DNA sequence: AAAA
DNA sequence: AAAAA
């Protein structure tokens, strides 16, 4: 048979080390899990240790602004797993801040992502188009995956999340090309 | 649309004979 | 055997060493066209069908 | 390799803030989550509060009556979850009237949608085509997502719910053309 | 992003009101839910009451005699669901009579069908092409949806169907045209 | 919207009827349901009875050895379920002997197939390539679907299985053409 | 309808026979479960036994050299199953060596992988693109997928795997060509 | 007499 | 008659 040669969510050609560090959700200062890069990432974790609390928390990436325009690509994959089951939820987040942040904003936008989750398991390869041009001036946007639940469960994650922003395009081995 | 380059594999015969097998081959 | 009469300058009937009797040969080269690709995978590749009369 | 560049249900470029409420799921009687605007949404909830009833819920839109064409799409896509199962099912509702409704009238029609359903997480990015021209002069078509159980559960539930009317089509970067 | 103009299993743009009944599988009599009618079809139920016995139940439609192709595409979607789990499969079903029919000829064909089954809900939108010319003179083809299990559990169940059959195509809005 | 007229396993237009026997796993001598036959076949079972043993068990069809050409795809679909939990998986497999088989050689291909596993629900939809020319002369190549399990549980299970060589295709009404 | 002859994971035409060995997981000494190969590779296990510690485990191809293209895809397509619940992950790995390696270095990179992953089976049929060219002149890279879990479970584990390097295509049968 |  | 027409 032939190849598919289209796919979403290229990858990053290097990961970050596996890390582990332990977050407490919140609703108003969701704190993020790495300090945001410019475009893609993609990061593995060991042991995340999540408290019971309400909110979320997020990986984030900082959006490049060259090559104007408003609206671009953002894709999403990651199979976060565990021992037992936090009663969670995911989905895309977009704020903007001033400076270099350590937490998400109190207002934020949400976009919808469809993956899979049996019982504490999240699998997805998602994709969505998100502006990005800032609506204050000076400041930056941000754009990344955000787990939310309203009562977490004690307990400790791990698993990998991958994060790029469609600004160029990879090209590949086409044999027959 | 390539007719000398794509065409054989070397140029026309005005010489003496190469090959020699025994007799006719095709 | 016909090579070796050949030789003396002599010549053999097809009939004398049982050998079928050869009445035209033709030969010629085949070529063709490409055709290009137009959509998102196959922009930029290229497949040739060779069709040639005689 | 390549990106693709199509997708179903093509998100708001903002959403509404996350809110807290209880229903009662009706049958003849249906509520509606928030007050219908026109063409898209999407909304997120922190804790939607569900008595023990039969009936369902739905989240609904306004039909934009402009650009007259009685064939259009209308996309969804919802991350609904919860912490115990509700034994629900899910699928779009199209109906119409003459003033803003609070609720569903008890006449309706099904289109079906094809999602995925564990334990008592929805998940689904699925379209379907529906007529937009009203069957009474004078009145305005509402299309939404609804929820239906036989019988509903006591729980709290939260997720989020977005809907799209295609009227007209959104433009991407693409670093190709 | 682009929309996607192409999906599987287009759905009838009214449906029938929601009912319930209750029915007993059987082998070789399968009961039909609802009277048989012209090409598509959409139906949901309220409460489907399943006694223990071992058989099959089905939603059957008419084949359109007209258009004379023997090779045609036959498309399906439902969600159905319930409290409990019932232990039964599905895949679709083509059997012919001379009249209009209450149930299942004994004699039939089968054709698989893919979809999700996690515990007792069934989720489905696949498609298949089936023969339309009857084997017998003076016969009406018939063709739908058939729930199979080889020892069901009593119980109730709620849910959604839909068929259809492919002999016209329905167009759509494209706002880039 | 458009229909898909594009799909996985085209599906035979009969289907042998609907049968109940016993089987006991086996590691070098894996027992075949029915007698293969030509190219596709589809087939269900009321009641497969399977024994507590080690090994697989396999629904076998013959290739067809005419149009000569040695890369050739085969596709399957099965829903098999049951009411326990049988701890088993499957894949496709290859094999070839001089006469008509009773069983499955010990020396066998395994080709990988990607599909879904609730709990005891398999549900498959895939496709392969594989060789066709024999590897020694005057033999008949086997191709067919196998389940196999390190510990096999006693029980039965139910459900349909279809196979398919695609040596022609088939060609369905489309409105527009 | 018409056949797809479009696929992800184009397998290869020959299997290794079924095995069975026993590994102990790592974080820093990651076993491999076989010895290397050029290009793809696909192989099953029987019972493949897992003490109970933190780490992971890897099944490894060795990258074709020729062919000089940094950019290449790379497939996988495995159903990995057991009796119990061993709270597990699975991505693609990528890492290079000076010599023939039984273990993975403990510097690597992870590349995210959407699978399914229901209680301990994990089916996945997706790809990536990789580079090729070693960083490190000397060296040759080696890429694969690695089963990761931060507190493993003890228990057996059987299924297969396999892995695919596209640096050429194949081709298949097309009757209407 | 050979480029038989 | 393999060697652009």
């Amino acid at each position: 048979m032939f190849q598919e040669f289209v796919s979403k969510h290229n990858s990053p050609f290097t990961s970050l080390p596996m890390v582990s560090k332990s977050v407490t959700p919140s609703v108003t200062a969701a704190p993020i899990l790495s300090t945001p890069r410019n475009q893609q990432v993609t990061e593995s974790f060991l042991d995340l240790t999540i408290a019971t609390a309400a909110g979320g928390i997020a990986s984030i990436i900082s959006v490049d602004p060259s090559a104007k325009a408003d609206n671009q690509v953002f894709s999403v994959c990651a199979h976060l797993t565990g021992a037992a089951d936090l009663k969670y939820w995911a989905a895309l987040v977009r704020f903007e801040s001033a400076t270099v942040p350590t937490t998400v904003t109190p207002t934020f936008d949400l976009f919808p992502i469809a993956g899979t989750y049996s019982n504490g398991t999240y699998i997805v390869k998602d994709c969505a188009t998100i502006k990005t041009f800032p609506n204050v001036a000076g400041n930056t946007v941000y754009v990344g995956l955000m787990l939310f639940s309203n009562s977490w469960v004690a307990g400790k994650l791990t698993g990998i999340i991958s994060i790029n922003q469609v600004r160029t395009e990879i090209t590949t081995l086409q044999p027959l090309k | 649309m390539a007719k000398s380059y794509r065409r054989g594999s070397s140029g026309k015969k005005k010489g003496s004979r190469l090959w020699y097998v025994g007799g006719s081959q095709f | 055997y016909r090579d070796v009469i050949s030789s003396f300058g002599g010549k053999t009937s097809y009939d004398a060493d049982n050998r079928p009797l050869l009445l035209m040969r033709s030969n010629f080269w085949a070529s063709g066209y490409d055709v290009d690709g137009t959509d998102q995978t196959s922009l930029g590749q290229f497949s040739g069908r060779v069709q040639q009369t005689f």
